[PDB]
């Protein structure tokens, strides 16, 4: 049994700025590779031996990957800071946990993607991975909206597919 | 980099029948798939999408889509059309990381020809309104089969078929115009006429 | 690999 | 519901233009689009969130303001003949789902000495169509118009009719061989005869043309070639 993490995390600063993004993943609850916006020069880079042997243009191009889920958290955040009606000088937290659990023979056997908004649960896919559990009424509104232009199938497409054998190459190095 | 192909820019086919509109697209590991409609004089809407799982897509208007991984393709299908469903059919593509910008075909021009029940073939002269001897010629009640040429003259002038709908009372009819500026009903049209038809 | 959200909420 | 103002603007080469595209969606992205027969659908900017501006496939020649989430604007500095198309706006808060605006036809022109408003004329039913099918198809023809930008209605007792219309899909050149040919364009409408047949009946073929602004600078000695609607008309007669 087996299983792969990415936590991606933004903080917004407050006033003039662009939010502090942090993304890692972890391979059986060990971190092996790590973002930062922070960084002097942010890409990715691993945080265990095995990673280093793969090919610059992985790093590239999931940094790039990167590079866009920054924006989608900017802006995400300004969303949920309207759906709450908060004052636009607060400082916020907004996460997305996402991974997938992979039985002993290499099948899926769990799926996740879940938000958090300011260290609250905000929406998670449930189980079935069609479905969305909210926790509040802004939730409510974004799991319309989801269920309307049906993320849960766009979510699966990474579950099925590129999560389990993206799973069973990074244990390739193991 | 990501190429999408329609094969077809222009489809006519006859109303109640069978429709197949084709779309093939560049490789992608990741393929989102989209068909949009664009009905006359309006924006385009979304039709169909994919993303991911039953890789066939069903549309409730009768439509529905499949994607082949092996073929690359995501193929319109229709059982039996509708007249309404006359308009121009897009499909349309993404990939990661480039989810949210589209790539777009050529399009296909899709006609539905109505099966007129009862043709009664017809060229009758039209007066003007004001001036009594300006006149215009008038093809009408032909069938959907037919086919109408432009003109040999270059100075006589020939609008392609055009089918009117009377909702109020269920009636379809295709109809060409002529006119110019030697002129007649019989010598005007000179292509392809149904013989049984009034002058 | 990471993915992308896309979404908007 | 995109909405986009405005739905038809002519102007010449070195002329500036302005579209404006309006969401009630609070969606992020917006788009420009253009789209041409032979090309289809090609992104010319577009914009994620307020403040944020993406070069497209084509945007040479233009340039866009994403001012506020609900407001989206394309502008054309310098006017060029290329630019002439239709243009479409569009939004999305899901990847690849967009919602279109209805569009905005825009004419480029390099001269203006070659702009005709259109003659329109109404042709009534013949005899012998009535007394065959028992019905009277009405023609209505505009002529000799540039360029290609007009919109064609039928009016029935003061009301606009769309049962029973047909009109061209495409207008027709009247010399195919010059290039800066004028157009000429044809509808019917058909009714029962006994509705032809009664006098209090009447029929309007109505043409809004889209042609040269009042403002815009005009040199030639003859009527000025301006938007406006030129109409034909036909009453009932019993016979």
């Amino acid at each position: 049994p087996h299983s792969m993490r990415y936590y991606e995390t933004a903080t917004s600063r407050r006033g003039l700025g662009e939010p502090r993004y942090t993304s890692v993943g972890y391979v059986d609850d060990k971190e092996f590779v790590r973002f930062d916006s922070d960084a002097e020069n942010p890409r990715y880079e691993p945080q265990v031996p095995w990673m280093e042997q793969e090919g610059p243009e992985y790093w590239e191009r999931i940094t790039q990957i990167a590079k866009g889920q920054e924006q989608w958290f900017r802006v995400n955040l300004r969303t949920l800071l309207g759906y709450y009606n908060q004052s636009a000088g607060g400082t916020h937290t907004l996460q997305w946990m996402y991974g997938c659990d992979v039985g002993s023979d290499g099948r899926l056997l769990r799926g996740y993607e879940q938000f958090a908004y300011d260290g609250c649960d905000y929406i998670a896919l449930n189980e079935d991975l069609r479905t969305w559990t909210a926790a509040d009424m802004a939730a409510q509104i974004t799991r319309r909206k989801w269920e309307q232009a049906g993320a849960a199938e766009y979510y699966r497409a990474y579950l099925e597919g590129e999560c389990v054998e993206w799973l069973h190459r990074y244990l390739k190095n193991g | 980099a990501q190429s999408v192909t329609q094969p077809d820019a222009r489809v006519t086919v006859s109303e109640g029948a069978s429709l197949q509109l084709r779309c093939k697209y560049s490789y992608s590991a990741t393929p989102y798939l989209f068909w949009y409609v664009q009905y006359p004089r309006q924006g385009l809407q979304m039709l169909l999408k994919y993303y991911s799982g039953d890789p066939v897509v069903q549309g409730v208007n009768g439509f529905e889509a499949e994607f082949s991984k092996s073929d690359s393709s995501f193929h319109l299908r229709k059982a039996s059309v509708h007249w309404s469903d006359s308009a121009v059919y897009f499909c349309a593509v993404s990939a990661k990381g480039t989810g949210s910008k589209l790539s777009f075909g050529k399009g296909a021009k899709l006609t539905v020809s109505p099966n007129i029940q009862n043709p009664d073939p017809a060229v009758y002269q039209l007066r003007d309104s004001k001036s009594s001897d300006k006149s215009v010629c008038l093809f009408t009640d032909f069938d959907s089969q037919t086919n109408v040429s432009q003109s040999k003259d270059s100075d006589v002038y020939i609008t392609d078929k055009c089918v009117l709908d009377m909702r109020s009372m269920d009636f379809k009819s295709n109809s060409a115009v002529a006119w110019s500026n030697d002129f007649a009903c019989a010598n005007a049209f000179n292509n392809s006429i149904i013989p049984e038809d009034t002058f | 690999v990471p993915y992308m959200a896309e979404f908007g909420m | 519901a995109v909405t986009q103002s405005p739905r038809n603007k002519v102007t010449v080469t070195g002329g500036n233009v302005t579209l404006s595209c309006r969401q009630t969606n609070s969606h992020n992205y917006m788009y420009w689009y253009r789209q041409d027969t032979g090309h289809g659908l090609r992104l010319i900017h577009y914009s994620y969130g307020a403040g944020n501006l993406q070069i497209g496939d084509v945007p040479d020649g233009y340039k866009a303001t994403r001012t506020t989430q609900e407001d989206f604007f394309l502008l054309l500095e310098l006017a060029s003949p290329s630019q002439t198309s239709l243009y479409f706006c569009a939004s999305s808060d899901a990847p690849g789902q967009l919602y279109f605006g209805e569009g905005s036809k825009l004419t480029v022109l390099e001269d203006l000495k070659n702009v005709f408003p259109p003659e329109v004329a109404v042709f009534e039913p013949s005899e012998a169509e009535i007394s065959h099918t028992q019905k009277a198809t009405l023609v209505c023809l505009a002529t000799g118009f540039y360029p290609d930008h007009v919109e064609l209605s039928w009016w029935v007792n003061g009301k606009e009719v769309h049962s029973g219309v047909c009109t061209d899909p495409q207008p027709l050149k009247e010399q195919p061989a010059l290039n800066d040919s004028r157009y000429a364009l044809s509808s019917r409408l058909r009714v029962s005869a006994t509705f032809w047949q009664n006098p209090r009946n009447h029929f309007r073929c109505q043409v809004q043309f889209y042609g040269l602004s009042e403002n815009d600078e005009w040199t030639q000695d003859r009527a000025k070639p301006v938007t406006q609607i030129v109409s034909a008309e036909a009453w009932g007669r019993a016979d």
